[PDB]
RNA sequence: AAACUGCGAAUGGCUCAUUAAAUCAGUUAUGGUUCCUUUGGUCGCUCGUACUUGGAUAACUGUGGUAAUUCU
RNA sequence: ACGGGGAAUCAGGGUUCGAUUCCGGAGAGGGAGCCUGAGAAACGGCUACCACAUCCAAGGAAGGCAGCAGGCGCGCAAAUU
RNA sequence: UUAAAGUUGCUGCAGUUAAAAAGCUCGUAGUUGGAUCUCUCUCGGCCGAAGCGUUUACUUUGAAAAAAUUAGAGUGUUCAAAGCAGGCCGCCUGGAUACCGCAGCUAGGAAUAAUGGAAUAGGACCGCGGUUCUAUUUUGUUG
RNA sequence: GAAGACGGUCGAACUUGACUAUCUAGAGGAAGUA
């Protein structure tokens, strides 16, 4: 329950969890030691990462990805898939003949780790480039900042 | 393509070889080797286009096949063998020794050195790894690997090789106040003192270098070669001292060389 | 008046490229119907077989009979009336002849007096009409 | 000479039919891969007939088939 | 419509071209499948089908110029076996 | 096919009568929007490493941007289009430089133009308090 | 260790339909064209 919802046993692959022990620790405090790492670009790992119990192999903090490439940022529009959200990135494109600009946008399906709970729509995520996680997913949510009005 | 390419068109050759347009369709196309083909001199270009010892590629074949050319102490019969930055080309029959060092305009100069100097060279360490029962390793900028270096040698330092043994004699560390040559980009061939290094994580670092006359320029970190310690270079420097003149003062020097000579 | 703001580049260029189709020169050379109606198919010259000599009558404020030639083109089988320029140059033209036909000058419109004729003859039997007219060559036998 | 072995024949040359975020250009990444060759490293690190091992097959000799092949 | 570097024109802004010797892609009549090899879905390699087409003693055998020349065709339009 | 064409108009056209303004009001996107606010903390040698300062646009800089082509320096191909050579009596000297939009990097500037922050105070700065877990220094050694 | 065969896969092509497009043989006619 609460993790094992799939047909296969979910576990962090780096942590061995069947270390035998004597009854003074076998009965006293039962804690699976969590694997987490520190991604390197000044981003600090959230609290829910290092103490949570979720298992996500695509999480940037407790899974097997590395963050290298482009740091970008968008705004959450759709939260309707399993562990992956859709952001929108707005920019101005310079047309040279008219010396002017036009509002364009591009969508990005991006992977959202379960360590970012309380993510609304309309708020600004920071995304980092990883290896291709899916057919259309190449980025990963690294930092969430709320919208302007949510006190 | 269905595989690796073997030709080089003459227009797409590197600019600093100073080939011209009309003598052929092809360029010499360097062999694979210790230096990159955008960063090397093939031995055929050094021996007939620079030294004028030959007039054809056939004569370069005849000169090299008599085993007369040693590059870094070893005989090379390959006429497209890529010589590169700070290689010692030593012709024993004429008693000449050369080192490939960039000019202030970013081309390899015909720099003659004494046979005292022709027994060493400087290399830039690009990679350190520990491998297979804890033996530390180097990888220099010309594909040498060295087992058991000094443990103070770190990446981006500059070591000194003895060309017969292949072993390190001493080294310079990467620090502000040491002397550089730029080996890449716009600032190629310039020489000065490190004053600064700003570290951008996940990307390229930028090193600020100060010229001997107070000019200042930046490069990337990979385009930096530490020549000497403090101000003293550990090698002999070419005609210009790594001080790039502007076009106005180069014109003034070229005109002052005509009103005095003649 | 027209929009002028700093972010109006999409409104400005999508309006210009839609008002560009109201120009006669753009609509002619960017639609493709006028190129499929051109019997030359965009070529400068063409070649055809002379079907019959034809006298076309001049338009009203002057009076003569212009000496044209009805010619069926080789490359697509379209039929064409084409004007034979100088005098006694219809005498040089037999029937079922190879002929070389150019445009007449106004790029598909009928040059002044001759009604509905867009073309003129340049060569006949691979000899130019100017060489026959000035007596430099003769028609082969 | 021939033939076996090895390497090359994936480069070059030609053309512009397809192809409209595709190709391509600038920029980045492989910490997500493979790499003949060149260059350097490594190659008594292993505790268990050798002063040299075995069977063939071309070229060659000889007998041929098919109207016909760089066939056999 | 192969894409770029680029080209013509030009007060300034622009408009049109880029098949074409440099770089990148693609394809070897049309599709498909492979062997060998570090590297090919290779075509001056192989195996089929489709369309063409060659030699034949009628049993069978062989093919691929969008390489250099050259020929036919096509055309307004382009060179030496 | 380009200029002529200010006859496609961004610079830069026109809409009473020459071609032309919607029957009227509402109204989403888009476009455009009134004044207003004058840098520091631990170490390493008084300065740097550690933070940036709300976030961008803008601007200036830097480096990175194939050659050829274009602009352009030198040089009497006999001149020139070209070429990259050449010049003294073995020497001497070249084979420069600029431009390369947009997108992406770097560093200064802070006017203009967006955006943020304390109004159920869940506000800042302070000392004081309580709850939970923990760095490993601490007991010649070891437990 | 060859021929061969069961199966699987990739898959050109073949047949019959349906829709759609083109090239060609095709009576009749109409209007305008002059």
């Amino acid at each position: 329950a609460d993790i094992q919802t799939e047909r296969a046993y979910q576990k962090q692959p780096t942590i061995f969890q069947n270390k035998k022990r004597v009854l003074l620790g076998e009965t006293g405090k039962e804690k699976l030691p969590r694997y987490y790492k520190n991604i390197g670009l000044g981003f600090k790992t959230p609290k829910e990462a290092i103490e949570g119990t979720y298992i996500d192999k695509k999480c940037p903090f407790t899974g097997n990805v590395s963050i290298r490439g482009r740091i970008l940022s968008g705004v959450v529009t759709k939260m309707k898939m399993q562990r992956t959200i859709v952001i929108r990135r707005d920019y101005l494109h310079y047309i040279r003949k008219y010396n002017r600009f036009e509002k364009r946008h591009k969508n990005m399906s991006v992977h959202l780790s379960p360590c970012f709970r309380d993510v609304q729509i309309g708020d600004i995520v920071t995304v980092g480039e990883c290896r291709p996680l899916s057919k259309t997913v190449r980025f990963n949510v690294l930092k969430v900042t709320k919208a302007a009005g949510t006190k | 393509a269905r595989g690796p390419k073997k030709h080089l068109k003459r227009v797409a050759a590197p600019k600093h070889w100073m080939l011209d347009k009309l003598t052929g369709v092809f360029a010499p196309r360097p062999s694979t080797g210790p230096h990159k083909l955008r960063e090397c001199l093939p031995l055929i270009i050094f021996l007939r286009n620079r030294l004028k010892y030959a007039l054809t590629g056939d004569e370069v074949k005849k000169i090299c096949m008599q085993r007369f050319i040693k590059i870094d102490g070893k005989v090379r019969t390959d006429i497209t063998y890529p010589a590169g930055f700070m290689d010692v080309i030593s012709i024993d029959k004429t008693g000449e020794n050369f080192r490939l060092i960039y000019d202030t305009k970013g081309r390899f100069a015909v720099h003659r050195i004494t046979p005292e100097e022709a027994k060493y060279k400087l290399c830039k360490v690009r990679k350190i790894f520990v491998g297979t029962k804890g033996i530390p390793h180097l990888v220099t900028h010309d594909a040498r690997t060295i087992r058991y270096p000094d443990p103070l040698i770190k990446v981006n330092d500059t070591i000194q090789i003895d060309l017969e043994t292949g072993k390190i004699t001493d080294f310079i560390k990467f620090d502000t106040g040491n002397l550089c040559m730029v080996t890449g980009g716009a600032n190629l061939g310039r020489i000065g003192v490190i004053t600064n290094r700003e570290r951008h994580p996940g990307s390229f670092d930028v090193v600020h270098v100060k010229d001997a006359n107070g000019n200042s320029f930046a490069t990337r970190l990979s385009n930096i070669f530490v020549i000497g310690k403090g101000n003293k270079p550990w090698i002999s420097l070419p005609r210009g001292k790594g001080i790039r003149l502007t076009i106005a003062e180069e014109r003034d020097k070229r005109l002052a060389a005509k009103q005095s000579s003649g | 008046g027209k929009c002028r703001g700093l972010r109006t580049a999409r409104k400005l260029r999508s309006h210009r490229r839609d008002q560009k189709w109201h120009d006669k020169q753009y609509k002619k050379a960017h639609l493709g119907t006028a190129l499929k109606a051109n019997p030359f198919g965009g070529a400068s010259h063409a070649k055809g077989i002379v079907l019959e000599k034809v006298g076309v009558e001049a338009k009203q404020p002057n009076s003569a009979i212009r000496k044209c030639v009805r010619v069926q083109l080789i490359k697509n089988g379209k039929k064409i009336t084409a004007f034979v320029p100088n005098d006694g140059c219809l005498n040089f033209i037999e029937e079922n002849d190879e002929v070389l036909v150019a445009g007449f000058g106004r790029k598909g419109h009928a040059v002044g007096d001759i009604p509905g004729v867009r073309f003129k003859v340049v060569k006949v039997a691979n000899v130019s009409l100017l060489a026959l007219y000035k007596g430099k060559k003769e028609r082969p036998r």
